[PDB]
RNA sequence: GGUGGGCACUCUAAGGAGACUGCCGGUGACAAACCGGAGGAAGGUGGGGAUGACGUCAAGUCAUCAUGGCCCUUACGGCCAGGGCUACACACGUGCUACAAUGGUCGGUACAAAGGGUUGCCAAGCCGCGAGGUGGAGCUAAUCCCAUAAAACCGAUCGUAGUCCGGAUCGCAGUCUGCAACUCGACUGCGUGAAGUCGGAAUCGCUAGUAAUCGUGAAUCAGAAUGUCACGGUGAAUACGUU
């Protein structure tokens, strides 16, 4: 019984990673419960765009953090531990607990 | 009746008037010599008015307050201190604005030349 | 048994359960009167139920989260309307004409740059 | 005002220049640039020339104004008058 | 506007009395979005009216309103060379709002204990027409009559 | 945003980072109630004699690219305006213009 | 929901259907399109935001940066300590608090959204009227903390008096961070307690979750918001019309 957490700025890559890990874990016979989308974290910034005095001209920018949760039952094969380069490629962070 | 205290009012409400007692220490005085705050001061027996006089005379009121404030202020101007020096001009001493909006310490507008 | 409904209005949500009974009417495990204190919430809540003359025939058990008191009352009204029309699917036109099934859509407009409120502006001296 | 965990506050150089001035009595005004110094009661009777910004203004200290800072008695803005 | 496309949202939220005119009076008397305060004030005035007049306060309020509703009003017009005022009859809808506005405005400035008895006094006065609101309505009417030479 | 300004604020950074513990020790001594005036006054003198340019209050963080003091976002290391250039070029990861 | 448990619901977030003048009646050059109706959660670009054509004002910026020239080289380049940008006979712009009874206090009581946190949040108990102090749990955060929303409702009181309104100014003593609160910080305790009775000429914003009113968070930041950006609670009146 282990728990896996996934963090990413973009949702497409986190979805691809979740599908990949689900497929790898299911294909070996170990049971897996469905992913949990944790609430995203949105941070916003309002910035001046003029080099000098124009207070009303401003830009709004946003950074989004997406989190997914997975859990397994009946751990029998552990190959994804050696598949870290497969699981994470450029912009997805993976945490594992209760190994 | 203190220094001509008003009647037809709640005890503490009238007790705010003795110039040195506000509302918190007024309630402290009211509860020290236990009397009803909601009772009208007109319906107050004289057997506790003397105790209220003792409570008032314990600390200060009117004249003594004038003496102490004026002596405290007087030792500021003479000392050459900045606080007293500003206190001798009508300018505010805590450090508020003076380029504008210093009205309560300058009274009327007193326009230029007229 | 029972029937279920959901009502939302102005970031307030409410789950309603309509069962046979004598209308105990419990709001968040509390009585209807004990929740809304001296306001127009009671009758606006019971409006769909009193329109169908079925005030007591249906015991109502609800839970409401989010929003304010008026928003909660509107959410309960919508939810119990949905629960009712999940029992009496011939009075659809009745509550269309009553105007109780259409969900409210107005929401708090956001703040914009250069303005104080959603639409208020500074004074704009001409000189 | 400063928290009571630190009553006085004097620069070390000022202390060592005036702690000498207690064994031998007041004989010469002390030229000082520290306006943050807190005058203790046991230096009453000395002349201290505090830096105004252009020159050092000399002042004498007695017991009345012991509870005050050094530069508080040395102003920096002239204001000779509008008219 | 220039389109004539603006809708007319209908509000009828009388809690217990179930009156339409009462609801619009609520909307008129409400201040700073305080509905509950308006409810308490209007209902206190209504209860004072009941405890004073044996007649039911519904019809007393109605007859006070119908005795303060004007029929014609004077409106300025730019003729291009003079300052002229022409009398025009009231739209049937507008007179109700005019009566409500006049009643609440005159009730706001009595100087007595609270708006409960203020509105009570105004309703009793305008029930037969001894209130200041009726006097000012008559003054507006006599403006309109004294400016009848234009009429049109 | 002169060269000298950047160099001499790097000086503050270096001096503050170089001690980084003696300030904590002396403030622990001072803040602790049961320390006695004997062990408080020597700590006061130690704090006083130590150089003034080794304090957090003496540090003003500027842009790492130009050194502009005003308009700083500590989420990045950038100033008010180079953030816009980097975002538009697409160098800042996960950053997009928001409407909501 | 304290536990077993459930996948019912809400909720969270990904993928999708839905509204396209689609159908009916009337008009219209039997065109485009217009006026109502059904169904519909929503009907006529549903609501809001981002998106700013060719060009104009030799508009702003050489002080964010870059850059053609011209300028100083014992200084127009550097280092350090104090002072000023927070001064003050006056005038102007932009806001906050008020001038009270659709309220001021007192007691208990109800419901939100959004967000920040490991050089951080910083709880419990205990000590202080208080600002605060010891202490250390838990949290790399849908879990722990910031942190108890307020206006609203009820009950008691004040009775329109410059007042149980209003809070500037001022005196005394404090608390917190910072090497250091005098010039020149913010809050706390006691007391004094001002102008202010809704404001001329003139002038401003706003068409529906809008105006009005009540609270909450973030950035900058050792400390310093009545400013900026953002989030919700309650919730209007009016539009005959285009001279
Ligand atoms: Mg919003
Ligand atoms: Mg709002
Ligand atoms: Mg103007
Ligand atoms: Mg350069
Ligand atoms: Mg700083
Ligand atoms: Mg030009
Ligand atoms: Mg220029
Ligand atoms: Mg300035
Ligand atoms: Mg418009």
């Amino acid at each position: 019984q282990i728990r896996i957490r996934l963090k990413a700025f973009d949702h497409r890559l986190i979805d691809q990673s979740t599908q990949e890990i689900v497929e790898t874990a299911k294909r070996t016979g170990a049971q897996v419960r469905g992913p949990i989308p944790l609430p995203t974290r949105k941070e916003r910034f309002t910035v001046l765009i003029s080099p000098h005095v124009n207070k009303d001209a401003r830009d709004q920018y946003e950074i989004r953090t997406h989190k997914r949760v997975l859990d397994i039952v009946q751990p029998t094969d552990k190959t994804v531990d050696a598949l870290m380069k497969l699981d994470l490629a450029a912009g997805v962070e993976v945490q594992i607990s209760l190994g | 009746a203190g220094v001509n205290i008003p009647d037809n009012k709640h005890t503490v409400i009238s007790l705010t008037y003795i110039y040195g007692v506000g509302r918190t220490t007024a309630q402290s005085i009211c509860a020290a010599t236990g009397v009803n705050p909601a009772a009208k001061i007109k319906d107050l027996s004289d057997e506790q008015i003397d105790q209220l006089r003792n409570e008032v005379a314990k600390i200060t009121t009117e004249g003594d307050l004038r003496r102490e404030i004026n002596m405290n202020i007087k030792r500021l101007m003479d000392l050459g201190c900045y606080r007293g020096l500003r206190h001798r001009r009508g300018l505010p001493v805590r450090g508020q604005r003076t380029k504008t909006n210093a009205r309560t310490r300058k009274g009327p507008r007193k326009p230029i030349r007229k | 048994t029972q029937n279920y409904g959901t009502g939302r209005r102005k970031t307030a949500t409410a789950r309603v359960f309509l069962r046979p009974g004598t209308g105990k009417i419990s709001i968040n495990n509390r009585g209807l009167d004990q929740f809304f204190g001296r306001e127009t919430a009671r009758m606006v809540v019971r409006q769909p139920l009193e329109l169908t003359e079925t005030v007591e025939k249906f015991d109502i058990f609800v839970t409401v989260v989010g929003g304010g008191v008026s928003g909660q009352a509107g959410a309960i009204r919508h939810g119990i309307t949905r629960a009712l029309i999940e029992y009496d699917e011939t009075l659809r036109s009745s509550l269309r004409k009553a105007g109780y099934v259409t969900r409210d859509a107005r929401e708090v407009e956001r703040k914009k740059v250069g303005l104080r409120k959603a639409r208020k502006r500074p004074q704009y001296s001409k000189r | 005002p400063r928290s009571l965990k630190k009553g006085p506050f004097i620069d070390l150089h000022l202390l060592k220049k005036v702690e000498v001035a207690v064994e031998k009595n007041d004989r010469k005004p002390i030229k000082t640039w520290s306006r943050r110094s807190m005058i203790l009661p046991h230096m009453v009777g000395l002349t201290i020339a505090v830096h105004n910004g252009r020159q050092h203004v000399p002042v004498l200290v007695n017991e009345d104004m012991v509870g005050h800072k050094l530069g508080e008695f040395a102003a920096t803005r002239t204001y000779r008058g509008h008219a | 506007p220039r389109r004539r496309v603006a809708a007319k949202r209908e509000v009828l939220a009388d809690p217990k009395y179930g009156s339409q005119i009462l609801a619009k009076f609520m909307n008129h008397v409400m201040e700073s979005g305080k509905k509950a305060v308006a409810e308490r004030i209007v209902y206190g005035a209504l209860d004072k009216v009941k405890e004073r007049g044996k007649a039911d306060p519904l019809e007393t309020f109605e007859k006070a309103l119908d005795a303060i509703a004007p029929l014609v009003e004077v409106k300025s017009r730019r003729v291009g060379g003079a300052t002229y005022q022409v009398p025009v009859e009231v739209r049937p809808s507008r007179r109700n709002a005019l009566a409500m506005r006049w009643l609440v405005d005159f009730a706001r400035k009595r100087g007595e204990k609270s708006m409960a008895l203020r509105l009570a006094g105004e309703l009793l006065d305008a029930a037969e027409g001894k209130g200041a609101a009726v006097k000012k309505r008559e003054d507006v009417h006599r403006m309109a009559e004294a400016n009848k030479a234009f009429s049109h | 945003a002169k060269e000298s300004m950047k160099n001499r604020e790097l000086k503050r950074q270096l001096t503050v980072a170089k001690y980084a513990k003696k300030r904590a020790e002396l403030k622990a001594i001072i803040a602790n109630p049961n320390s006695s005036a004997e062990e408080r006054w020597n700590a006061q003198v130690a704090l006083q004699k130590q150089p003034r340019d080794a304090s957090a209050s003496r540090l003003r963080n500027r842009c790492r690219l130009t050194g502009r003091p005003h308009g700083f976002y500590r989420k990045f290391g950038l100033s008010r305006n180079k953030l816009r250039e980097a975002a538009m070029r697409g160098d800042v990861p996960g950053l997009v213009k928001a409407s909501w």
